[PDB]
């Protein structure tokens, strides 16, 4: 699934070069924020210390993300 | 066998085979220049890509 | 092998020749094409080109003093072009913020 | 966890003469130990030609893992037609660098090594045996597990194993009497008598001594960080023709 | 469509040369007269090169493959799909190695660039490690779906091709481990229908430039290069790229001391072609001697072959036999070390395959002891076959053929020629022993081996400009009564074919010499046994008195016992030749178009006469062969067919015409 395919997804839920660039940048933002959520999940996984990023780590990452944004 | 005899004779008759610190540094400079432009010209959309030598 | 018997009556010049050719062609390409395309620096392509001469003589040697704050606002787009090229080792410099040090991967390093 | 890979050496290089050019080639200085050992000291094994010379060389910038800990072993003997072989461990590619230096420097040609089924059984016999400070042999028993993998029509018989706990191995060895190589001496004849199966002929894939080592087609895996000397002597004696 | 039709009609038969390709690709990007949907069709259905694309053409093409940026707004842009299609055509058909890496960075081209860069990474020197950082960067970049597998293909080429580098292999493991796109990348398609058209474009006018007959091989090696990836002042010999370059840097070149690499294993140079000459070069640069490195490696692997330690002896031996066929001193060393009974025990097949390859071309620098060494060795292998008792252990016979092929050279040499003769006769005793060649258990291998050795004497007799000792010129009675006692017709053909050659030397000696007297007995007995039929009156048949023959035919049941004796004294009853005479008469009857036919199978006096007496009143007019009126004539006419080039057995009749006067006249 391409980053421009993520832009296509955001286009499908949202609704030509200028709009193309706008939607590509929106896809960049969505991808970066997904990466941020996963990175904060890894950070929470560091606090607990077991093998892998169990689901409540992504959960806690989302609450911290909302509490800071 | 004739060819080997001739080759051995000629090689025996030849001169023997034969400090390059500056020359190899010059070659490193060559590598850096040529490759750096071989990259930048392509990524600059240059109209005539050529053997930079 | 009879031909070498005649050649025995008879190089390093090639290395110097190709180095000087590469240096002058470096200057020619930079002066002629790149900076005129970017058309930044109020079309003062001579001075922007001189800054690019310094940046190039520093990139070629892979000096760590290549820093984004030293890259002027007119040449930060050139750093962006190099980012697109990806030939530059994209160093997320943790030593110093803002003045991130970026350089090309050394073409001379055999491993 | 400690795996190993073995290569043959076509000339009895004096590695100490050339250590410096390796060091500058590898950008580090490697150690080099020297040991003249007498490994097959038992009377039927011999009392002459035992004078193998062992070299320990290591690439340890650190010793946090096998790759950094990766240590080479050269063991040779002048009476041996092909005089010397090589051992190394880990995934580190500096091993390849030193091998390249060897072949380019000493004009020596090198090849990898394989094992036969009888070679595997002899090596397993060599793995259990230990010698005390009083120059007396002793044996430590492990739960052996023979593991075969034949080829048959329509995959009729893919694999089968013969597991032998410590107690059964010790009992078979004692029933055979006081001996030094129980796997060849007692266990395999017992298996053949009970099943008509020739372990030597059958397509053996591995011999596992639980918690001690795994002997395989191309490599040795060891619980200890190092290989005891009889293992290396058996390898060298297997190199030959 | 008219303009495109002209392009189609030209390229389909005229092809498209390099400048024509340069002009058209410029037209596609610079002009609107060609529609975009047709541009993605012209580049792969009309671009038909006469051969490999020249470097400047590729460089000029590469300008089309660039992209606009916030720098290069002014550049006209080819559409990426057309750019991708153009790369796909480039896949169908040395700074360019550096150029094409930066082509690979483009997302939409990178999959099509992988074969192009791989076909530049064709030498250990072309690849550099820092290039993989750029390749790795794209592999790890989001949005480059093809880069992971595309990079892994290039990485898998670098790791095996480089031969000496830091641990870049682990950087391959970082790339996507599913490798979903890499499976297709290592199995690229050449678009056979486009290729098939290109085959004719390469066949119409010109050879030697991507030749038509070699496209399948040329495409296969290009395919193999994509499949096998996962399926100072002095100069190094490895660094040179041409014979001319080797010539120029002769006093600067030095040979790396890495023996194994040289001895075992397209416009850009292929060092395998230079590796064909590395062995010869080393033997010339270094005066070929015991210290020469090719000598050790060939010995070393050969020792491993006999030990069965080599992974594939059949892969190594072809290099060994080819190399060891030359460098006589090396050839001797292999012979001394390996031509012995001990190595026969270890592996007969390799030894017979090996020694048979080398020894026909070998020359002994020392005459003394050579035959004794060979005779001692040859006796052992003979005993080895008989010790086995297996006729399938015919290694003695094959070795006999090989050494006699060598003996041809030993007799082509003016010296050591008596060496070849004595060895020839010493061997020939072995082949003629009954247990190796029994007239009942007659294995052929003995027969062809001997007639070959016998053949050598026929050439030796015809080359009698070089003189010889009368001993070892006549093969001798013990051999000839032996072959006569056998009945293989080719062997009989060889025997007379030898004696006509012996005849050519006969008149050069006085009649009253024993060697002339024994060979006069052969022809007399041979003529009597075959044609004269007066054998019982002879003192002996092949040294055996006739009183046997009458007695041997006792307890020997014959249908027409009225003629017990005369059957065996003719080729028509001599057993192997008897069935031959049936075949001879069948063709004679067919060529004659006889309506009457020889009623019996085997031919003889009573079979002859029996069916004429019933046909006699009309045999006089016509119905059967008109060149015959008695049994002797039928035997004659049986030979008359044998008197021409058609038969392989013609020599038995031709040789003996010279002595029987009537037969000479009929010939």
């Amino acid at each position: 699934m391409d980053t421009e395919a993520l832009a296509n997804y955001l286009l499908r839920q949202l609704s030509s070069s200028q709009e193309y660039n706008k939607k590509l940048l929106l896809a960049c933002g969505f991808q970066a924020i997904l990466r941020k959520i996963l990175l904060d999940a890894r950070t929470r996984a560091t606090a607990e210390g077991l093998r892998e990023v169990y689901p409540y780590h992504i959960e806690a990452a989302t609450q911290a993300f909302l509490d800071s944004q | 066998d004739e060819l080997m005899s001739k080759l051995i004779e000629l090689s025996s008759k030849f001169p023997k085979p034969t400090t390059a610190g500056k020359q190899v540094e010059v070659e490193k400079e060559n590598e850096t220049i040529q490759e750096l432009m071989i990259a930048l010209q392509i990524h600059s959309g240059y109209t005539n890509i050529s053997y930079t030598i | 092998l009879q031909h070498q018997m005649t050649i025995m009556d008879s190089h390093i010049r090639t290395r110097k020749a190709r180095n000087k050719e590469l240096w002058d062609s470096l200057a020619d390409f930079l002066k002629g094409y790149l900076v005129p395309n970017l058309d930044d620096n109020d079309e003062s392509i001579d001075s922007l080109t001189n800054e690019v001469m310094l940046l190039m003589k520093r990139l070629i040697e892979h000096d760590l003093n290549l820093t984004l704050n030293d890259f002027s606002s007119k040449t930060i787009p050139i750093y962006r072009l190099l980012l697109r090229a990806n030939i530059i080792t994209v160093i997320e410099g943790s030593t110093n913020p803002g003045t991130k040090y970026i350089k090309l991967i050394d073409f001379n390093e055999t491993s | 966890p400690y795996t190993w890979k073995f290569l043959g050496i076509s000339k009895q290089l004096s590695l100490e003469n050339g250590i410096a050019k390796l060091n500058q080639l590898l950008n580090l200085e490697v150690d080099l130990d020297i040991q003249t050992i007498r490994v097959p000291s038992d009377p039927d094994g011999g009392t002459a030609a035992d004078e193998y010379i062992r070299y320990e060389m290591r690439l340890d910038i650190s010793n946090l893992d096998e790759g950094t800990y990766s240590k080479f072993i050269f063991l040779g003997n002048s009476k041996m037609e092909v005089p010397m072989f090589l051992c190394y461990c880990g995934t580190d590619n500096r091993n390849e660098v030193v091998l390249q230096w060897l072949k380019a420097e000493y004009g020596v040609i090198m090849w990898p090594i394989k094992f036969e089924q009888k070679t595997m059984i002899k090596l397993a016999d060599a793995s259990i045996v230990h010698v005390t400070k009083e120059n007396i042999e002793q044996i430590t028993w492990f739960s052996s597990k023979l593991y075969f993998e034949p080829e048959t029509q329509d995959k009729n018989l893919r694999q089968f194993s013969i597991e032998i706990p410590r107690e059964s191995c010790e009992g078979l060895a004692l029933g055979y009497g006081n001996t030094m190589h129980p796997y060849n001496d007692a266990i395999v004849p017992y298996i053949y008598n009970e099943t008509g199966m020739a372990v030597e002929r059958l397509p053996l894939t591995s011999v596992i001594l639980a918690g001690h080592t795994k002997i395989m087609r191309e490599s040795i895996v060891t619980s200890t960080r190092s290989l005891r000397n009889r293992v290396l002597a058996v390898v060298l004696q297997s190199i030959q023709f | 469509k008219t303009t495109l039709s002209l392009l189609y009609e030209k390229s389909k038969q005229y092809g498209l040369s390099s400048p024509q390709l340069q002009a058209l690709v410029r037209l596609l990007c610079e002009t609107s007269i060609i529609d975009t949907v047709t541009k993605v069709y012209i580049v792969e259905n009309c671009f038909l090169p006469d051969g490999y694309l020249t470097k400047e053409l590729l460089l000029e093409i590469i300008n089309h493959l660039g992209t606009p940026t916030v720098f290069s707004r002014y550049r006209i842009q080819t559409p990426p799909v057309l750019q991708s299609a153009l790369c796909k055509w480039l896949v169908h058909v040395n700074i360019s190695s550096s150029i094409w890496l930066h082509l690979w960075q483009f997302s939409f081209l990178q999959k099509w660039i992988t074969p192009l860069v791989i076909w530049q990474a064709t030498t250990p020197v072309d690849v550099k490690p820092w290039k993989l950082s750029i390749i790795k960067r794209c592999a790890m970049h989001p949005g480059y779906r093809d880069a992971p597998g595309s990079a892994t293909l290039i990485l898998q080429r670098f790791q095996c091709l480089v031969g000496a580098s830091s641990q870049i292999t682990e950087s391959i493991i970082t790339i996507n481990c599913n490798r979903k796109t890499l499976k297709s990348h290592r199995n690229l398609k050449l678009d056979a229908h486009f290729l098939s058209i290109l085959k004719r474009i390469l066949s119409r006018a010109h050879p030697a430039n991507f030749p038509a007959d070699t496209v399948q091989n040329t495409i296969d090696m290009y395919l193999s290069e994509i499949h096998q990836l996962g399926a100072d002042s002095t100069v190094s010999l490895w660094d040179v790229t041409s014979l001319e370059q080797l010539a120029q840097n002769w006093p600067q070149l030095h040979i790396p001391n890495d023996v194994d690499y040289m001895m075992k294993p397209r416009k850009v140079m292929s060092r395998d072609s230079l590796k064909h000459l590395y062995s010869s070069i080393i033997l010339i640069k270094n005066s070929r001697d015991e210290s020469s490195s090719p000598y050790e490696w060939c010995i070393w692997q050969l020792k491993r072959c006999f030990a069965h330690q080599i992974e594939t002896p059949q892969e190594v031996i072809p290099i060994i036999i080819s190399v060891s066929s030359m460098d006589n001193k090396l050839s001797s060393r292999i012979i001394q070390t390996f031509c012995n009974l001990k190595y026969l025990k270890l592996d007969e097949l390799t030894l017979k395959k090996v020694c048979g390859g080398i020894l026909p071309l070998w020359k002994p620098e020392l005459i003394s002891g050579t035959r004794e060494f060979f005779v001692k060795f040859m006796a052992s292998i003979f005993m080895w076959s008989t010790r086995d008792g297996h006729d399938n252990n015919c290694t003695f016979s094959e070795t006999c053929f090989y050494v006699l092929q060598m003996i041809t050279n030993w007799v082509l040499d003016d010296k050591l020629i008596a060496l070849g003769l004595t060895l020839l006769h010493d061997m020939q005793s072995l082949l003629t022993l009954d247990k190796i060649f029994n007239n009942a258990t007659s294995n052929r291998f003995s027969t062809m081996a001997f007639i070959s050795s016998l053949d050598i004497l026929t050439q030796l007799s015809k080359q009698t400009k070089s003189d010889y000792a009368i001993q070892y010129l006549i093969v001798g009675p013990d051999i000839m009564n032996k072959v006569f006692s056998s009945d293989d017709p080719l062997l009989l053909s060889a025997a007379c074919r030898y004696l006509v050659a012996t005849k050519n030397k006969l008149m050069q000696y006085p009649s009253t010499n024993k060697f002339v007297r024994m060979q006069n007995q052969y022809i007399m007995d041979l003529t009597n046994y075959l044609y004269r039929n007066k054998v019982l009156s002879s003192k002996s048949l092949f040294g055996v008195s006739p009183d046997f023959f009458k007695q041997i035919l006792e307890n020997l049941y014959i249908p027409t016992a009225d003629f017990k004796n005369a059957k065996f004294f003719t080729i028509t009853g001599i057993p192997a030749l008897s069935y031959i005479c049936i075949i001879i008469l069948r063709r004679l009857e067919t060529a004659e178009n006889t309506k009457i036919k020889f009623t019996s199978g085997i031919i003889n006096e009573e079979t002859f006469n029996n069916f004429f007496r019933v046909h006699h009143d009309e045999i006089g007019q016509h119905g059967w062969i008109k060149g015959v009126n008695n049994i002797h004539d039928l035997r004659v006419k049986i030979l008359m067919h044998l008197s021409n080039t058609a038969n392989p057995y013609r020599d038995i009749a031709a040789f003996l015409f010279t002595y029987l006067k009537s037969l000479s006249k009929y010939s």
